[PDB]
C-alpha cells in the first residue's frame, strides 16, 4: 500500500491505482484483459451509468489500461474533488458486481474489438510473437483475450481475488496533497481489502535466445528482432534504441521503430522493420543485423538519450539514471527474430 | 402496472401476518381456478413480452430455462388447439410454479427507472 | 423464387393470404374478420345492382 | 501558472513551472493562411528541412530535440533542451535562422526533403480520411479565401516548388514584427530574456509582411464519393467564432454539450448526451465528435462522424441537427452545467499536459493574436458565468436557419442533398 | 512423355495426366492451386459448359487434383470412348483461355472455399506447418492460395507455360489398350506441346532438424511431430507408421494418425496427436516421444505393413519393395514439432 | 429512425412522396402524372357534390 | 434485337465495298445528328442496361473503364438538366467513340446462346 503523491498550483489532479495483474501473471489466457475491460462496470452500490453521470457533473473521467505487467485504474479530475474519485476507485477494487449479463453485453464485445484493432496492425502481431518466444510463459503470455481456452465469469472473479490486494497495488496521485491522499486512502475500502501476496519475483526471467517465428499476413510486411536484457545492462540498450531512432544513426531511416520495454526485473529490446513489399524489408534488416554485428556508439546520444529518457515525465518514479555516463560501447550477440507478412519472401534467421 | 409495483404491494401483504393469512389462501385458490397449470405453463410464461423490459429480461435468461420456456409454450399451444388439457401427471406443480423471470424483470425495471431519473436530474447551486 | 413471391401484385396476395404465418392455436373466434370482409362485399355488390333501379 | 511577456527589440514570452525539461522556440505570425494557391505547401516544406537528417543530427550531438508545427494562422520552430542547456538551444535557433538559413537549402538536401513531403502528403490523401475530410471542409467553407488552403499543401503546388519559393516566403514572413520567441519548461523569464538581449543584431527589422483580403464563410459542399472505402466520413459545420470573440467560450461549451462518442467504448455509450438515445437504437455511427475551431478571422462550429451504416446516414444527420435545434429553444440547465464541468476538464488537460512543446504552441499562438495569454483560472471564471440564456442567444445567431458547409468521402450515396440538410437547421412553428 | 497403361475385361477406363507442378515448384504462393482450379475451365475451342454437357451424354467425368508435387488431370469414363478424353485432356494442357472473368467468377471463389475448408481442420494446419519448417522453401511451400503475395492472371499463365511441357508430364491410363493409347497421344495436341525441362531434382532436399512452431487455434488441440527421411531409409519409417496405426502397438490408441509421404526424392514422416482438451494432448505425445526414444520393433508388421503398402493399388508404378525384409529396428533421432490449439497448455520441444 | 420512416402509414407516404429517389434530369414532361392524379380528384369531388342534386 | 445480329448485318455491309462506300457516310451523318457526343457520351454508354446480358457485360468491364462510364453518365445528366451542351472541346471525338462494351456483350450473348442450345439438344440413336 505505497501511497505516493506530488502537489502543484494547477487545477487538474490525476489519481492512479497501479496493480500487478497484467498478462505476466495470468492464470488463463486474456483474463487480465477481460478484468481490465470489467473495471468501471457495475459495483454493488453504483451502476456504471450513475458513475459516468455523476463524474461528468463533477468534471472528471475514469479509464483502465492494461500493460504486460500492470492493470492501472486512473482518474482525471478537478483538484478539490479528490475524496470522490478515491472512493470510486475503492468501490471498483472491492466490490464490482460481475453480473453474467455485463459479461455478454459489454465486456466480451469491448474485448473482441480490442483484439480486432490489434489483429490488423502487423508490428503488434510481431511484438506479441517476440515476447512469446523469448520468455516462453511469463511476459510471453498473450496480452489480449482471443478465446483459445475457455474463460468463465468465475475465472475473471478468481483472478480479481488474487490480483486486487493491499500488497499488490500502489496508489499514486499526481497533483495531490499527500496529507489528504493518505488520509483518504486509509479512510476508505482500500484499507479494508485482503492483502495476499505480490508476484513481483526478483529472479531474472528465463529467456531463450536464437529463436524465430514466421507468421503469414495479408498487408504490410514486417521483420523484427528482440533482445533479452539484464537488470543492470539495460540502460545501454536504452541509448541504443534512442540512437537507432535519431539523426545520429545512418540507419534510422531504415527501420520503423526501436524501443526498450523496462520492467521491474529486466526488459526487452525491440526493433521493427516495416514496409509494403518484401524486397525492401529483407534488405533493410539484413543491413541492420550486419551493421550492428560490427557495432559501435561512442556515447554520441548520451545527453540526447538522457533527454528522451527524461521527457517521459510520467516515469518519475524512475529507475537507474547515471548508468548512461558509464558504458558507451555495444556489440550484438544472439537475438530473436520474427517475420510477419510476405513470408516466402522474407529472410530466415540463418542469413542475417 | 410495473412488476416493481406489484412486488411492493405483494411483499407488504406477505410480511404482515394479518393480511398474509387472509389473502394468500384467496390467491392460492385464484391461481388454481386460472387453469394455466393444466396446460403445462408457469405463470411467468404468461407475461406479455412485447415491450423492452420483457425483451431485456428474456435476453438475460440462462440457456436452459430459455429452452424450457420454449417447450412449455409450444406444448401449451398444441394442447389448446386440440381442446384438451394435459394428463394430470404432466401439470405444473405449485413447487415448480416459481417466479423464474421475475428477478430479471425487476432488475431491468430498476436500471430503466434510474436512466429516466438521471436523464431528468435537476441541479442546484 | 416462386412467382407468387416475385410478382409485384401477387406477393401482396401471398404475404396476406397464402404464406402469412398464423399462430397454430387461434380458434373460430378469429374467423369473424373474414366474415366482415365478406359482409362488406355483399353490401356493396347488392347495393350497386339496386342503385341501378333506385330513384 | 504564469504569463510573463515583455518586448525588447523582439517580443519574448515565457511560462515557467518546475517540471523537468525546457522548450525554446520562435513562433511566426504567418501560416498556411498566408500562402497562395500556387506556393501552397511552402511552410510545410520549411518545417521539413528544419527537421532534416542534417539539421537534426547537429542538434542530437548537442543533446537537443527538434519539433515544428504548421497551422493556419501561425508557424512554430521549437527546440527542447535539458533545462540547464537553455542557452545551447538559443545557439541552435540562431545558428539555423541566420547562419544555416542559407545552408539548409542545399540541392541534395532540398530534393530529398521534397521527395519525402510528397510521399507524406500523398499518404495523407490516400489513407487519412477523417482529417482529409476535415481539411476539405475548410477548403469549401472558406473557398477563395486564406483559410481554404490546406496546411500540408497540395500535391501539385508542392512538386512545382523551388528553393526560391522557400526563400521569398522566408524573406516576407520570417521577419521580426511577425515573430515571437517562446520559452516553456521551468526556465525563468529573466533567465531567457537576458540571453536574448545578450546578442544584438536585428536582421531585417522594420520590414512588415504583405497584407491580404479577409476570410469569409460560404455555405457549400464538396463530396468526395468513393464506394471502395468501407465507411462514410463526414464533417458538417456552420461559421463559428474567431479567437477573441465574446462568444469564444459559449461556442466551445455548446460543442461540449454534444461532445464526442465512440460506439465500442462501454463508457462512451453512457454519457449524459440526449443524442445518444437516438443514434444507438440502430447504431447510426461508429463515432462522432463536435468541435469549435477558432482562427484569427473566423471559425467553424460543427461535428465530424464516421459510419458503416450506409443506408441510414440520413437519420444520423437528421437526429444530430434536431439536437442542435434545441440549443436555440430548449437546452436545459443541467446540460449546460454538465458541459461547464467537462469543458474545464478538457481545457485543463490541454493547457497543463506534462509536455512543454504543447505549452509553447498554445502560448505562442495566443500571444501572437491578442498580445497576451488568458490564464486557465481566468477561463474558468468565464466558463462558469455562462447561462442557458447565453447559449440560446448564441445558437439563435450561429445555428438557427444558417448556411452550412459539408464535406465527405467513402460511401456517401446516402448523404442527402444540400437543401435537405440545410432545411434541418430549424423547425416548423406556429 | 512416358505413356503407361494396363488393360482389363472391365467397363470403366481412367485416363490420367500427371504433371510435375505442385506446390514444390511454385514461383509465387498458391499459383499451383490457382492453376489446378483453372483446369477444365474454357479452352479456345470448347467452353467449360459444353465439355460437361458433352462428357455427361457420353458417360464420363473430369477432375483435377493438387499434390505437394503433382497436378493430376484425371478422366473417368466408359471404355470405348477413349479418344475423346485424350483430346479433351490435350485441349486443356495446350489451350485453356485464361479469361480474366473466369478468374474472378469461378477460380478465385473455388480456391477461397478450398482454403476455407482447410483453415478449419487443425491437423492440416499442422501438416502445413511441419512441411514449412523441415524443408524451408521447397516442399515447404504453401499448398493452397491465401493471397499473402499478389498473383495476377499472367502469373498463372506463366506458370502454366513452365509446367505444362512434354518433358514434365506422364500420360497414364488404367484399363486401356496401350496400343491405342500411345496411338492417340501421338495423334493429338500432346505431341505438339513445347518440351522444356523437368524439375525433378535428384539431390536430397535440405531439411533442418530440431525445429518447432506454435499456432493458436480455437477448436481441437493437436501436437504433431515430423521427421525427414532418406531416399533409402524410407521403407523402415513406412512400417513404423503402419506399426503405430495398428493393434500391434500399445500406443496406437494414443494418436490420431501417422503416415509417410513418399516423393520422388525422399519423404516426410508425420505423427498426429489430436483431442479436445490440452491435458490429454500433452500426455499422449509426451509418452510417444519417450516411448519411441527408447524405441523397438522386431519386424512384427513386416507382412502387415507389406499388406497395407500393397493395398494402395493405384501406387503400382510403385517404388522400392523388399526393403521391408531388410531393416526391422528403429531409434528416434531429432525431429520437428508443432503445437496447434490451446498453446499455453501444450508441451514445448524441450520437455519431450 | 425518423417517425416518417418507422410508422406503418407514414412510411408509405415517405417512400412514395418524400425520400423517393428521382433521376436528377427528368424534365417537365414527367409532371403529367401528378396532374392526372389531380384531375382524378377534381372529377370525384365535383361529381359527388353534384350527385347530391342530381336525379 | 441482339448485338450478334446487328454485328452480322453491319459487318456484311462494312466488307462489301459497294455498300461500305454507300452507307458509312449516311451512318456517320446520322451519328452526328444524334447529338450524344455533345453531351460527352459514347454510344455504348447509351445501351439500355436493364437485362441480364448487359449486367453480365458491365460486371466484366475493367475498373478504369467502369469509373469512366460512371463519370460520363453523371456528367450527361447534369448537362441535360441545365439545358446546355458541353463546351465543344469537351465533346467526345469520333476517335474516342469506340465500341468498348461491345466485345463483352457479344461474348455474353454467345455464352447464353450456347446454354440455350445445350439445354435443348435432341439425341439420335
Ligand atoms: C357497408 C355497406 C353498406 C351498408 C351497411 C348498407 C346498409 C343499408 C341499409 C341499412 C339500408 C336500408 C335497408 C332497408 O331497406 O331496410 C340500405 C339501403 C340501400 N343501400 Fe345500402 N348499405 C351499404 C352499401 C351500399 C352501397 C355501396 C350502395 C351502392 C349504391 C348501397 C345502396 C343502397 C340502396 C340503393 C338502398 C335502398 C334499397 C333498400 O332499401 O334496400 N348501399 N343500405
Ligand atoms: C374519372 C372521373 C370522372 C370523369 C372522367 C367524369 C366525366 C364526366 C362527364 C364527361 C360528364 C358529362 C359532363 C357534361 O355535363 O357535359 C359527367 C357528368 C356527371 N358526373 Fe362525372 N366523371 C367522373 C367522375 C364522377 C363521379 C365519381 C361522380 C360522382 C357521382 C360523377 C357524377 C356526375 C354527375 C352527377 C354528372 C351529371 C352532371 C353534369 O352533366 O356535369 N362523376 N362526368
Ligand atoms: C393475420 O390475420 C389474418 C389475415 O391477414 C387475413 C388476410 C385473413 C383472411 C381474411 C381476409 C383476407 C379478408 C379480406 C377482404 C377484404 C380486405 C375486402 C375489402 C373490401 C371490398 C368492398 C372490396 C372491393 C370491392 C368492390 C369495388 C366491388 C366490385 C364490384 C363489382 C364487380 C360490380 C359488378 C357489377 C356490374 C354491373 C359491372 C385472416 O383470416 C387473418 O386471420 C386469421
Ligand atoms: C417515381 O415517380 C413519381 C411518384 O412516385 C410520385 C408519387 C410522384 C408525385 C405524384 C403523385 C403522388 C400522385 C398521387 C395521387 C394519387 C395516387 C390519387 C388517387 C386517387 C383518388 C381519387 C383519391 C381518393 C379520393 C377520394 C375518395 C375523394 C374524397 C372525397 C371527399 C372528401 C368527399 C367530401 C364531401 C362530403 C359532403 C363529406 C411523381 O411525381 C413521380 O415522378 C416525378
Amino acid at each position: 500500500l505505497t501511497v505516493s503523491a506530488r502537489d502543484a498550483p494547477t487545477k487538474i489532479s490525476t489519481l492512479a491505482v497501479k496493480v500487478h495483474g497484467g498478462s505476466r501473471y495470468a492464470t488463463k489466457d486474456g483474463v487480465a484483459h477481460l478484468l481490465n475491460r470489467f473495471n468501471f462496470q457495475n459495483t454493488n452500490t453504483r451502476s456504471a451509468l450513475k458513475l459516468v453521470r455523476e463524474s461528468e457533473l463533477l468534471g472528471g473521467t475514469f479509464k483502465s489500461t492494461l500493460d504486460r505487467e500492470y492493470i492501472t485504474l486512473k482518474a482525471t479530475f478537478l483538484k478539490d474533488d479528490l475524496p470522490y474519485y478515491v472512493n470510486a476507485l475503492a468501490d471498483v477494487l472491492y466490490k464490482t458486481a460481475f453480473k453474467p449479463h455485463e459479461l455478454t453485453e459489454s465486456v466480451l464485445p469491448a474485448a473482441r474489438y480490442d483484439y480486432a484493432v490489434a489483429e490488423q496492425c502487423p508490428v503488434k502481431s510481431a511484438e506479441d510473437q517476440l515476447y512469446a518466444i523469448t520468455f516462453r510463459k511469463g511476459l510471453g503470455n498473450p496480452l489480449l483475450y482471443d478465446g483459445v481456452e475457455r474463460v468463465s465469469l468465475q475465472d475473471i472473479k478468481d483472478f480479481a481475488d488474487k490480483v486486487y490486494t493491499k500488497e499488490n497495488l500502489e496508489v499514486s496521485g499526481e497533483n495531490v496533497v499527500e496529507a489528504d491522499l493518505k488520509r483518504f486512502v486509509d479512510e476508505s475500502l482500500l484499507s479494508t481489502l485482503p492483502a495476499g501476496k505480490s508476484l513481483v519475483s526478483k529472479s531474472e526471467p528465463k529467456f531463450f535466445l536464437g529463436e524465430e517465428n514466421r507468421v503469414r499476413f495479408i498487408g504490410d510486411s514486417v521483420a523484427a528482432i528482440g533482445i533479452p536484457v539484464n537488470k543492470a545492462s539495460l540502460a545501454q540498450y536504452e541509448v541504443l534504441a534512442n540512437y537507432l531512432t535519431s539523426a545520429l544513426s545512418e540507419l534510422s531511416g531504415l527501420i520503423s521503430s526501436a524501443k526498450l520495454d523496462k520492467f521491474t526485473d529486466g526488459g526487452l529490446f525491440t526493433l521493427f522493420v516495416r514496409d509494403q513489399d518484401s524486397a525492401v524489408v529483407s534488405s533493410n534488416i539484413k543491413k541492420i543485423v550486419a551493421d550492428l554485428k560490427k557495432g559501435k556508439d561512442l556515447s554520441p546520444a548520451i545527453n540526447y538519450t538522457k533527454l528522451k529518457n527524461a521527457v517521459q515525465n510520467e516515469s518519475v518514479s524512475s529507475p537507474i539514471e547515471l548508468n548512461f555516463d558509464a558504458v558507451k560501447d555495444f556489440k550484438l550477440g544472439k537475438f530473436n527474430y520474427v517475420a510477419v507478412g510476405d513470408v516466402s519472401n522474407l529472410p530466415y534467421l540463418d542469413e542475417l | 402496472q410495473s412488476f416493481t409495483s406489484i412486488a411492493r404491494i405483494g411483499d407488504y401483504i406477505l410480511k404482515s401476518p394479518v393480511l398474509s393469512k387472509l389473502c394468500v389462501p384467496v390467491a392460492n385458490q385464484f391461481i388454481n381456478l386460472a387453469g394455466y397449470k393444466k396446460l403445462g405453463l408457469k405463470f411467468d410464461d404468461l407475461i406479455a413480452e412485447e415491450n423492452p423490459i420483457m425483451q431485456t429480461a428474456l435476453r438475460r435468461l440462462p440457456e436452459d430455462e430459455s429452452y424450457a420456456r420454449a417447450y412449455r409454450i409450444i406444448r401449451a399451444h398444441q394442447t389448446e388447439l386440440t381442446h384438451h388439457l394435459l394428463p394430470r401427471n404432466e401439470w405444473i406443480k405449485a413447487q415448480e410454479d416459481v417466479p423464474y423471470l421475475l428477478p430479471y424483470i425487476l432488475e431491468a425495471e430498476a436500471a430503466a427507472k434510474e436512466k429516466d431519473e438521471l436523464d431528468n436530474i435537476e441541479v442546484s447551486k | 423464387m416462386a412467382f407468387r413471391k416475385s410478382n409485384v401484385y401477387l406477393s401482396l396476395v401471398n404475404s396476406y393470404i397464402i404464406d402469412s404465418p398464423q399462430p397454430s392455436s387461434i380458434n373460430y373466434w378469429w374467423n369473424m374478420g373474414s366474415l366482415l370482409g365478406l359482409c362488406l362485399v355483399i353490401q356493396i355488390v347488392t347495393g350497386i345492382f339496386m342503385a341501378m333501379h333506385y330513384s | 501558472a504564469e504569463v510573463t511577456q515583455l518586448s525588447n527589440g523582439i517580443v519574448v514570452a515565457t511560462e515557467h513551472n518546475p517540471a523537468h525539461t525546457a522548450s525554446v522556440g520562435v513562433v511566426f505570425g504567418s501560416g498556411a493562411a498566408n500562402e497562395n494557391p500556387y506556393n501552397n505547401g511552402v511552410s510545410n516544406l520549411w518545417k521539413n528541412i528544419f527537421l532534416s537528417k542534417e539539421n537534426s543530427a547537429v542538434a542530437a550531438k548537442e543533446g537537443l530535440a527538434l519539433s515544428s508545427n504548421i497551422s493556419r494562422d501561425f508557424q512554430s520552430y521549437i527546440v527542447s533542451s535539458l533545462p540547464g542547456s537553455t542557452d545551447k538551444s538559443l545557439d541552435f535557433l540562431n545558428q539555423s535562422f541566420i547562419q544555416q538559413k542559407a545552408n539548409l537549402l542545399s540541392s541534395s538536401n532540398f530534393e530529398a526533403t521534397k521527395k519525402s513531403v510528397l510521399k507524406q502528403v500523398q499518404d495523407f490523401e490516400d489513407n487519412d480520411h477523417p482529417n482529409r475530410v476535415l481539411e476539405h471542409l475548410h477548403s469549401t467553407a472558406f473557398q477563395n479565401t486564406p483559410l481554404s488552403l490546406p496546411t500540408r499543401g497540395t500535391l501539385e503546388s508542392l512538386e512545382n516548388l523551388v528553393v526560391a519559393d522557400l526563400e521569398s516566403f522566408a524573406n516576407n514572413h520570417f521577419l521580426n514584427s511577425n515573430a515571437v520567441v517562446v520559452g516553456t519548461g521551468n526556465i525563468k523569464h529573466e533567465d531567457l530574456v537576458n540571453s536574448i538581449e545578450s546578442k544584438n543584431l536585428s536582421l531585417q527589422t522594420g520590414t512588415k509582411p504583405v497584407l491580404k483580403k479577409k476570410a469569409a464563410f460560404l455555405g457549400s459542399e464538396v463530396r468526395l464519393r468513393d464506394d471502395t472505402l468501407p465507411k462514410a466520413w463526414i464533417s458538417l459545420a456552420v461559421e463559428g467564432e474567431p479567437v477573441n470573440s465574446p462568444n469564444y467560450f459559449v461556442a466551445k461549451l455548446a460543442a461540449q454539450i454534444f461532445g464526442s462518442y465512440n460506439a465500442f467504448e462501454p463508457a462512451s455509450r453512457l454519457q449524459g448526451i440526449k443524442l445518444l438515445d437516438n443514434i444507438q437504437e440502430y447504431q447510426l455511427c461508429d463515432n462522432f465528435n463536435h468541435f469549435s475551431l477558432s482562427y484569427k478571422d473566423s471559425g467553424l462550429w460543427g461535428f465530424s462522424t464516421a459510419t458503416r451504416n450506409v443506408t441510414m446516414i440520413d437519420d444520423l444527420i437528421h437526429f444530430t441537427l434536431k439536437q442542435w435545434n434545441r440549443l436555440t429553444i430548449s437546452v436545459t440547465d443541467t446540460e449546460v452545467e454538465r458541459a461547464k464541468s467537462l469543458l474545464k476538464l478538457q481545457l485543463g488537460q490541454l493547457y497543463e499536459s506534462g509536455n512543454p512543446v504543447n505549452d509553447a504552441n498554445l502560448l505562442g499562438a495566443e500571444v501572437l493574436i491578442k498580445g497576451s495569454k488568458l490564464s486557465l483560472g481566468e477561463a474558468f471564471k468565464k466558463i462558469d458565468a455562462i447561462t442557458v440564456k447565453d447559449v440560446k442567444a448564441w445558437a439563435g445567431k450561429r445555428l438557427w436557419d444558417q448556411d452550412i458547409a459539408i464535406a465527405g468521402t467513402g460511401q456517401i450515396e446516402g448523404l442527402l442533398d444540400y437543401m435537405r440538410i440545410r432545411s434541418d437547421m430549424s423547425m416548423m412553428r406556429w
